[PDB]
């Protein structure tokens, strides 16, 4: 029936693109620099077919000359320029982008990638300026002045009083009274360093003697061939994307050319920073607060990601939720996993990486699952056969004998406390290597891995069964019942402190030891839980061939199960085993009181 | 042009030990993990240059008083030739709380690097010392 | 020169407002509910002056009718409706908001607060639907059909094939072939429970016999005064904005007026972002971490305001200085909220036992309310073993000669109640606090003073005032034990700074202190135990039989004796355990203990 076309209220649409969008006011410079960048791309694309387009002005630059005397922030470029007709349709019409139309008219096989594709970025300058005087000059027209007051109309006058520029556009921005912060040297350089740092064309800034200073001295490296970039060029690039003072340890520059084409130069720092990965679209900084881009345990990696086919919003400050950021997350981890493998091929280079990001690699084994087996290859720990140098889980299974089917390890508070633990002599007799875990995050990774190349990870501090022959198993069972009256006597003395007293043959040099059990937390795990700022069971064991325990066997034979003298030494031996196994005493005062009694009798103190 | 910043960290260490932290070469390498000293002397002297953090940080002790003053000519390798900064350290040890508040009056830094050297000072100079030597709780 | 007015490319502006404005595509239902809520406010504003305006449709509701077999998602309301001119001027023109013009035409002082003020939210429905068939009906006009397919033009035709509705608007949305996920039952309830949960009008949903289920049973409580809201209403409000099924421990409902007018109903859970933002009775965002501090982020609730500069997409707000103003009002209201809980005894026990970390983190992080949060801390002491006492009650029991607050850290309460550092303070009737959590020392190292009293940690070295006659008797005894103190230094070596005589140990033979600076005995235990992340002084007691026996050993020439080294090294490491220091090489310590047990058993 009645057919009507959609309309747009000018006096209301102008406000919706100023005071409702572009939540940040400092991005007005990011749009004007980008608008000057595509203008330099148009005049450059015409240079390959007609070199006479640059005879009016050969230099291509973006000059910014602040004038605090008249409260004006001038931005001058040497782009293609706009004619009288272009100042009316391309700049005077909302959502009309002359740059987007130029991209559709490019020849087959073009290499230029322009930024402007919406047609509303120019109107962002009104956030800090009340009126603008755009002075344009094209080779096919005269020099005109485009003046506006952010109202409902604009005025186009022929230039007769300003400078007779050769080619480009001059934007006279009369800044507001409350927005005079953009007239200083420091504030302008903060916006360029944040948004327009990697512009291909030089950005000149007039600083006050009048002199020019190029802000974008560090050119991006994702456009160049990765095989042609030297190591020193990656160091200067790392000092620009991040404020770190240390040179990068390893650089991974890859480029995926599948369904989603994007470049990424990921750097590995020398020290842990405790986002870090920036996102760029057509040489323009978009944002750096992408959650699903990089995992949590991988946040130590720095670098940038340059893509083209990304759903930019009106403000160009975020990406749309189109379910495309997950494939970038997969490729980043896929390349960094291989990047860590390339570091592992070098002996000295891996020592600096593992000593700086030891907890970062082990953290991925705890939460991440798809690359849990790949991160197990990077784990390096000390052992009884590798006390000096570090060894990996791959080198561990190569030294495992033919009759060993489990990987033995031990946790503790320090390395010196676990190197002489009484739990090692049980495996040293069988010539079994036992890894050393000295970091609080070590056990969190082994509890999630639980297996490496078919070998089950077993903790020696917990209860476990060691293989024995039929000739030795018969000798143990005959001796267990001999110490059965002693094990029951040790249970009534300790009471509910331990679940049971079992004769364990996994103790050679120590008279007694205490294990937590088979399941649940270990001895070191519960100690860490009770020590976190944001934040059990015991099994008592004795060695039947030690002179102390054998002397206690005859104590109960003469009716000394409830003797007064045996109660002091049993509690002393129990609390002593808590220190060697990694437990904490219930009260150190009572433990020191029993020790001071032995010191008194040792000095003949009555 | 250049500008200047003002930092005021608090350390739980007296001025007798904190003053030797920035001079003892054996202790400087602890909280820096990378140092290049050109003099065989055990302690830093006046007009003595030394490179830090893989040679990117060049510093030179110009003048210093006994546990009260520390003046260094800090300069970054990424900076240009005429750019050069000067760090002025003043000790304000307070015996009532058993701590030392080191007033740092840093001048001579560029206008665009005033936040770069400030964000790294609380990581490579403040937090690095509080973590290696334990001069205060970090959280 | 020639003056030209601004224009807009219609064929290109439509693609920008729809595709490159909103990040998510599920918020199209939120805007249609808000447009329906604004239409219901227009007919309600005319009802107070003319009751006949509700004769056609007496009930005011918002109905949602999903049709999977037809791929049609109908959203019907009973608002004021749109006439023939409103379908072309208001609905057909981009950036034209008839709701904003209605708010400027009414008399000054109206209670209505409508939502729509931009004029481009209606076009958000095209993100999931290719063609729309909006049908309108007004009391002063006939029933028309507004059909559009997000093209360059639209068509308005008189309705002669659909049913005759009384009053309201029927928006028929033909969803796309890849957006049929919005035709289910849970997906519709998920968007309502996320963006339009607290709409003042009931939202009806036709679910499968066909029945209508209301999706906004819970009404907003910030539109009512705290004096006429019962306790049970706050419980259902908390269980609707969150998922926990336990009643709030305490509720803080305040309202700030003046230049900034906003209301917030903050809740305190019973156990351990969370603060939602609502503008025009519509959820805006919950990712504003700058609104509430991190240490105080354990509370939940909502914040209602009307003067916030919302984004064009309405998914967030612009950078403004009002956020810091509301951040100040939220903290100051929660500070007094904790004081009202402190006035009670049984209610504060559940609050402190559940949020002990959050209160102590504010003393470490925040520097403005550090003195206010210090009065909320509760700890144990020698004068209060069962009941927890505060820092304010602590200075009330301090004598006239005591000028410092004494405390002690440790791994557990049983390890610090029998600590060898208490016998000195208990003899002088000096109360000493007990710290059991790892986060306690992080708060006392920042406060360092409470009401002028300096916080002194007894595990570190410190001096107590005494008479001049007693000091003259102690200084002459130190030089007597001077050969003994220097003898223990060469034995221990670099394990400690120095060996000095201490009179703060009555029963214990010896102990290890700190050096007044750096990490204490307990602090270093916490730093070396974090999964994601000093100097010690050895002292002896001259009134113990063990140390007195070592005094005659150095007199007979046993300063470098081998038999005494097995005891002074064992006495040193056993004192490291009672002070809280880490025991290096526990195997060597246990071997020397096993040798003493062998002597007790008469075996070599
Ligand atoms: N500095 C300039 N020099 C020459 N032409 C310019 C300049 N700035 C803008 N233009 C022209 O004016 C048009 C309008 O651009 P603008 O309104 O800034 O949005 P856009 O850059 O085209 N797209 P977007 O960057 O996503 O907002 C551009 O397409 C150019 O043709
Ligand atoms: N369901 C409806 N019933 C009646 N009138 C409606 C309805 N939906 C929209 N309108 C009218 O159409 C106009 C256009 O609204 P719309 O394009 O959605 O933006 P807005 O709601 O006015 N402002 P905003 O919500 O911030 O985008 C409204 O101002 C109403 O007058
Ligand atoms: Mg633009
Ligand atoms: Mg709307």
């Amino acid at each position: 029936g009645e057919t009507f076309e959609f309309q747009a209220e000018i006096t209301q649409l102008m406000s919706l693109i100023i005071n409702t969008v572009y939540s940040n006011k400092e991005i007005f410079l990011r749009e004007l620099i980008s608008n000057a960048s595509d203008a330099l791309d148009k005049i450059r694309y015409q240079a390959l077919s007609d070199p006479k387009q640059l005879e009016t002005e050969p230099d291509l630059f973006i000059r910014i000359t602040p004038k605090p005397e008249e409260k004006v922030l001038e931005i001058r470029d040497s782009g293609i320029g706009m004619t009288k007709a272009e100042l009316i349709n391309n700049l005077g019409t909302i959502a009309k982008s002359g740059t987007k139309a130029f991209m559709e008219a490019l020849s087959a096989g073009a290499d230029v990638s322009m930024i402007g594709q919406f047609g509303v970025g120019f109107y962002s300058l009104f956030l800090v300026a009340d009126r603008v005087q755009v002075i344009s000059k094209n080779n096919e027209d005269e020099q005109y002045i485009w003046e506006s007051n952010a109202g409902g109309s604009f005025t186009v006058t022929l230039d007769e009083v300003n400078e007779r520029i050769g080619r480009g556009t001059v934007l006279r921005l009369f800044l507001k009274d409350d927005q005079l912060e953009y007239l200083e040297e420091k504030r302008i350089k903060e916006v360029i360093k944040r948004h327009s740092e990697f512009v291909a064309y030089p950005i000149q800034l007039l600083v006050t003697v009048q002199e020019l200073e190029e802000l974008n001295k560090t050119k991006p490296l994702w456009t160049r061939n990765p095989s042609d970039i030297t190591q020193e060029e990656y160091n200067a690039f790392y000092k620009s994307i991040s404020n770190d003072w240390e040179d990068p340890l390893y650089v991974k520059h890859f480029s995926v050319e599948g369904q989603l084409e994007f470049r990424a130069i990921l750097f590995i720092p020398k020290r842990a920073p405790f986002n870090n990965i920036k996102l760029y679209v057509r040489r323009v900084f978009i944002t750096d607060e992408a959650e699903d881009l990089i995992p949590e345990w991988l946040s130590f990696v720095k670098g940038v990601v340059d893509s083209e086919d990304l759903p930019l919003n009106l403000s160009r400050e975020m990406l749309q939720q189109n379910k495309i950021m997950k494939v970038i997350r997969k490729n980043i981890v896929k390349k960094l996993i291989e990047a860590f493998n390339e570091i592992a091929e070098d002996s000295e280079q891996f020592d600096k990486f593992y000593s700086a990001f030891a907890k970062n690699i082990k953290l991925g084994v705890h939460e991440d699952t798809q690359n849990r087996a790949a991160l197990a290859k990077l784990l390096r720990y000390n052992s009884t056969k590798s006390v000096d140098e570090l060894t990996s889980l791959t080198d561990y299974v190569t030294r495992m004998p033919e009759h060993q089917k489990n990987i033995y390890y031990i946790t503790g508070e320090s390395l010196k406390a676990v190197e002489k633990s009484p739990f090692l002599d049980a495996l040293k007799a069988k010539n079994f290597e036992v890894l050393f875990l000295t970091d609080p995050i070590d056990e969190y990774a082994f509890t999630q891995l639980k297996e490496f190349e078919g070998k089950t990870l077993v903790d020696i501090t917990k209860d476990f069964e060691l293989e024995e022959t039929d000739e030795e198993k018969a000798e143990r069972e005959k001796e267990i019942k001999e110490y059965e009256p002693l094990t029951k006597a040790l249970k009534d003395i300790l009471g509910d402190q331990v679940e049971k007293v079992v004769v364990s043959y996994k103790l050679l040099d120590a008279p007694a030891a205490i294990r937590t059990g088979q399941f649940g937390w270990s001895a070191n795990m519960e100690r860490i839980m009770k020590a976190q700022a944001l934040r059990s069971k015991k099994t008592f064991e004795i060695s039947p061939k030690s002179p102390i325990i054998k002397e206690l066997k005859k104590r109960v034979d003469e009716g000394g199960a409830q003797d007064k003298t045996v109660k002091d030494l049993t509690n002393l031996l129990f609390e002593t085993a808590l220190l060697t196994s990694g437990f904490s005493l219930e009260e150190p005062t009572s433990f020191a009181s029993r020790i001071n009694r032995l010191i008194s009798l040792g000095l003949n103190i009555d | 042009n250049s500008t200047s910043i003002y930092l005021e960290p608090t350390f739980n260490v007296p001025s007798s030990e904190l003053y030797e932290t920035f001079l003892d070469k054996q202790r400087i390498l602890a909280w820096t993990r990378s140092a290049q000293f050109f003099n065989s002397g055990p302690k830093l002297e006046t007009k003595e240059k030394f490179e830090l953090f893989g040679g990117n940080v060049i510093s030179e002790l110009v003048s210093c008083e006994k546990d009260k003053k520390l003046v260094f000519h800090w300069k970054l390798k990424d900076w240009s030739a005429p750019f050069n900064s000067t760090i002025e350290m003043t000790f304000h040890e307070s015996q009532e709380f058993h701590e030392t508040k080191l007033q740092v009056k840093w001048t001579g830094i560029p206008v665009g690097e005033e936040d770069r050297v400030r964000a790294n000072f609380e990581e490579y100079y403040v937090r690095s010392i509080k973590l290696t030597f334990g001069f205060g709780a970090v959280l």
